[PDB]
RNA sequence: AAAACUUUCAGCAACGGAUCUCUUGGCUCUCGCAUCGAUGAAGAACGCAGCGAAAUGCGAUACGUAAUGUGAAUUG
RNA sequence: GCGAAACCACAGCCUGGGGAACGGGCCAGGCAA
RNA sequence: UUGAGAAGCUCAGACGAGUAGGCAGGCGUGGAGGUUUGUGACGAAGCCUUGGGCGUGAGCCUGGGUCGAACAGCCUCUAGUGCAGAUCUUGGUGGAAGUAGC
RNA sequence: UUUCAAUGGCCCGUCUUGAAACACGGACCAAGGAGUCUAGCAUCUAUGCGAGUGUUUGGGUGAUGAAAACCCAUCCGCGAAGGUGGGAACGCCCUUGUGGCGUGCACCAUCGAAGAGCAUAGCUGUUGGGACCCGAAAGAUGGUGAACCAUCUAGUAGCUGGUUCCUGCCGAAGUUUCCGGAUAGCAGAAACUCAGAUCAGUUUUAUGUGUAAAAUGAGAGUU
RNA sequence: GUACGUGAAAUUGCUGAAAGGGAAGCAUUGGAAAUCAGUCUUACCUGGGUGAGAUCAGUAGUCUCUCGAGACUAUGCA
């Protein structure tokens, strides 16, 4: 999986800075719309009150 | 490919005429000894997949256009390239203010508006 | 704005080419015929010449007043009356253009349409009559020679009681 | 009958999309067989242990050469055997213990996409399956 | 060729929009003064009393 | 990080904020659509090179 | 065959109070706290307002007094 | 003048045959004002 | 040739009763997270109407009249979610009937 | 849309009955109104991990609801305790094709003696729990003046009546057989192996009506 | 308009309409009366003249980007 090694840090003024960070390994992990749905589906029922 | 329909009349519910508690919405009669469900003569018809219309003509108005519901003036813009097949239906709750914005924009765009004369009034 | 905006599926090459029409044998030029439909229905008219579909035909203006007109062969009864020489008249000038309906033309300025003050009249041109008067001058001499023919065209076709078109050939 | 996986692993609907094209555009039975097994349920795809794979390639006359073992399903390891042999393996999934053990001592692990770009016709590949009885 | 095909159609279809916008501006097309449900009712009742 | 295939498998099928569910066809509200419909060849987000 | 009467459909007026919108109410869960009476409690009755129909409030110091505040309203 | 309750699928000429009652509807009939 | 929503587009042929029952795709209601940079005093929701349409259908979109403050399409979550019956519960209303009668 | 003209069409639901006949329930309209919530078990599928597996007893933590999210210590639960041929797939060919030579998975025959779970979610099934909804005299405790009241009580049902939107596909059995049942059969649903293989509410041929071996068709057989 | 938000169905009264020999009822096919659906040559192409503008100048500047790609400000209209 090859993609975009470095990201650029923006200062307060909005101008780019010469420093850069390697794109973290997490940013290549699988993207799963079904698995996020069936986990958000569950995790969102966890702040419920009983009636 | 012209707009031809296998049937005009709607399917009414059986015995929906006699009663008023019985709605005219088609309900399948599940009666065990129901002769009207049994397809006897002098009875009513019943929805079948055999009554479907041409797949290149389904959803098509009698003038050949398919109705497309535009809420705001953004929606009327995307019918730029399908004006020969779709007609900009204006939603029922769109106010008379934006209703003119939708009709004037659609007139120049070249698309056909179906309810362009509602709640408004012309002035010369 | 010429590059086809939509898909616009084009008509496939249809394998139909126009061929000459074939008319009935009795429809040969110079045949008395019973006009069936139109404002001049019921008259009797001779066939000057054939056309693509119709028959360019006219009755004697000095007898019946039927002008040269395209009449479809289907709306014409082919009568077995003795044939009349029609070779004399010049039939070549009779074309589709001659019988063409005047083009929807003659634009008017957008003030005269209001108040209805531009209405012209398409009243029949004289040469159209002069064409027919020549045709009469070439068919009226022909027809009087045949006895009762001139009166036969004058008379109006009709059916009495107990008339069976199939039984009595026209 | 089975012509659409019951799965919703979005990447398995991309793997099938690759082997639907390969199956119908090549004359090999490896592709037609691979595509079928990408439709099978999780129950019908048993885990196949590393030791079972190690025995199959190094079976009888051995002569493993450099054939690639291919299995649709996981490849769980076998700590009960110490010395793993050199192996080229293609599978849907590995286990982090197994994949390290293949990588550390010997060849390499592959996913079904890296096998396809190497042997689209199933060229010199052993297609194995785990014990179904379970 | 598919991608260049769709851009040419849009350029065709956008030009016809710009043309139609021009001709409509030239013609003295009628305004569309809308209708109010409150003023229509109030004038309807005030009339009947008159 | 940039794949026309995974991006489409999310937007095309799970949820894209521009799709309008029509009766026969889906229309795309995205301003950069050359066709105005929701397709795979048309959609501006999946196709990495677009005009 | 018209009227009368009977029948269907439409207009209009009654009748009825569904629907829609809400809502100083209900229910549910969590959270904090420890406080009745022989020094007469809970409960009940009778009273009491510049006038109260219920309703609250109050006890012959009666829709409360003292005291501390707020600072000009009660309101049919 | 003051005024119910019961009841209510809907109706209501028969003649016969209509096989399972069929007459309260079906077909042959007459009647039908 | 543009026809990659590959869950798409396209081609060919046969076929079509249905109870018990099995399988599949959908329509609709209340509310929930996301969304339409959604609609709404220039009129939301509702309601009626022989207005016009859409769907085989469940249903839907719209015109007019009333109306006056909210509401919806889409992807998922969720349930006190769909009625013609139950001598069903509650309310309303008729014929009977200006009758029995007082 | 109303109406007319010609052709037509026995009241719906339930129950009964092969079927009806029936007997029921229905004066009309609106609203309310009946497989639900939960623990256990098994199955199918989906997901995460995989000889492992499971954070939520609890602790750590969470400044923008802090009953969420996020993190892991000590246990614990559930798992863990060889040849022969037929074979999927592949390579080598080589008269190529045909096939052979092989390597032979799952598994099956044979001779024989290289773990696949755990957890979550769903579906259908089953057992309990008030258990789809409605309906049987109760009985008991304790009170009030044989009677009456209140609760336990969601006491008890094989039975009665009812159980709510659309379309599409498949669609029986209606009964053998042993014996209220286990079988079977029909219908499905899955997994397999083959069309160069078997078949048939089939027909012939012929040997002695049965049996065995030609046509006519259909791919057939298993778990 | 205090029988007071919206005001549905059943149900009743008035009016207009058609229909009305012991039913009605609905379905097909039309007809008739009554009523709505929707109307559109107009644009395209070509020819010239006339004034223009600019994405054009055998042209001059600024702004943001990445030479030239945009947004403009002059100036001339070839």
């Amino acid at each position: 999986a090859a993609a975009r090694p470095t990201v650029s840090i923006y200062n307060k003024d909005g101008s780019v800075s010469s420093e850069t960070l390697a794109l973290p390994f997490v940013f290549k992990a699988p993207i799963r719309p079904d698995l996020v749905r069936s986990v958000h589906t569950a995790v969102a029922k966890n702040k419920r009150q009983p009636y | 490919v012209n707009i031809i329909k296998k049937r005009t009349k709607p399917f009414k519910r059986h015995q929906s005429d006699r009663f008023k508690r019985v709605g005219e919405s088609w309900r399948k009669p599940r009666g065990i000894d129901s002769c009207v469900r049994r397809r006897f003569r002098g009875t009513i018809s019943m929805p079948k997949i055999g009554y479907g219309n041409n797949k290149k003509t389904r959803y098509c108005m009698p003038n050949g256009l398919k109705a497309f519901l535009v809420r705001n003036v953004s929606d009327v813009e995307l019918l730029l390239m399908h004006n020969k097949t779709y007609a900009a239906e204006i939603a029922g709750n769109v106010s008379a203010r934006k209703r003119v914005e939708i009709v004037e924009k659609a007139r120049a765009l070249g698309v056909k508006v179906t309810n362009a004369g509602a709640k408004v009034r012309s002035q010369e | 704005k010429y590059y086809p905006a939509y898909r616009e599926n084009v008509p496939k090459k249809a394998r139909k080419a126009v061929r000459p029409t074939k008319l009935r044998a009795s429809l040969a030029p110079g045949t008395v015929c019973i006009l069936l439909a139109g404002r001049f229905r019921g008259k009797r008219v001779v066939v000057l010449s054939q056309l693509e579909d119709t028959l360019v035909v006219t009755g004697p203006y000095k007898v019946n007043g039927v002008p040269i007109r395209r009449v479809n062969h289907r709306y014409v009864i082919a009568t077995s009356a003795p044939k009349i020489d029609v070779s004399g008249v010049s039939v070549e000038k009779f074309t589709k253009a001659y019988f063409a309906k005047q083009k929807r033309s003659g634009p008017v300025k957008k003030d005269e349409a209001f108040f209805a003050e531009n209405a012209p009249k398409n009243a029949l041109p004289a040469e159209r009559i002069a064409d027919q008067k020549a045709v009469d001058a070439k068919l009226l001499p022909a027809i009087k020679a045949i006895p009762n023919m001139k009166e036969y065209l004058a008379a109006s076709f009709a059916l009495s009681n107990g008339d069976r078109p199939h039984l009595m050939k026209f | 009958q089975r012509s659409k996986p019951a799965s919703e692993n979005v990447y398995l609907k991309l793997l099938v999309k690759l082997y639907r094209f390969l199956a119908r555009r090549t004359d090999s039975r490896f592709n037609k067989a691979i595509l079928k097994r990408l439709f099978q349920s999780k129950t019908n795809r048993p885990p196949i242990s590393i030791s079972k794979i190690a025995a199959l390639t190094s079976r009888k006359s051995a002569s493993s050469q450099n054939k690639t073992t291919v299995v649709v399903g996981t490849v769980t390891d076998d700590e009960r055997m110490l010395t793993v042999p050199k192996l080229s393996i293609a599978a849907l999934r590995f286990t982090k213990s197994a994949r390290a053990r293949i990588l550390k001592a010997g060849g390499e692990v592959l996913t079904l996409d890296q096998l396809a770009l190497r042997a689209p016709t199933g060229s010199n590949t052993v297609l194995v399956r785990g014990k179904k009885h379970a | 060729g598919r991608q260049i095909h769709r851009c040419k159609q849009r350029l065709t279809r956008l030009t016809q929009y710009l043309l139609k916008a021009r001709r409509l501006a030239l013609k003295h097309q009628p305004a569309l003064i809308p209708i109010k449900p409150k003023q229509a009712h109030r004038e309807a009742s005030r009339e009947r009393k008159a | 990080m940039q794949q026309d295939e995974v991006i489409w498998q999310v937007v095309g099928h799970e949820f894209c904020s521009y799709r309008i569910k029509g009766e026969a066809q889906n229309f795309c509200r995205n301003e950069y659509n050359v066709t105005g419909l929701c397709n795979r060849q048309s959609c501006p987000l999946a196709n990495s090179r677009y005009a």
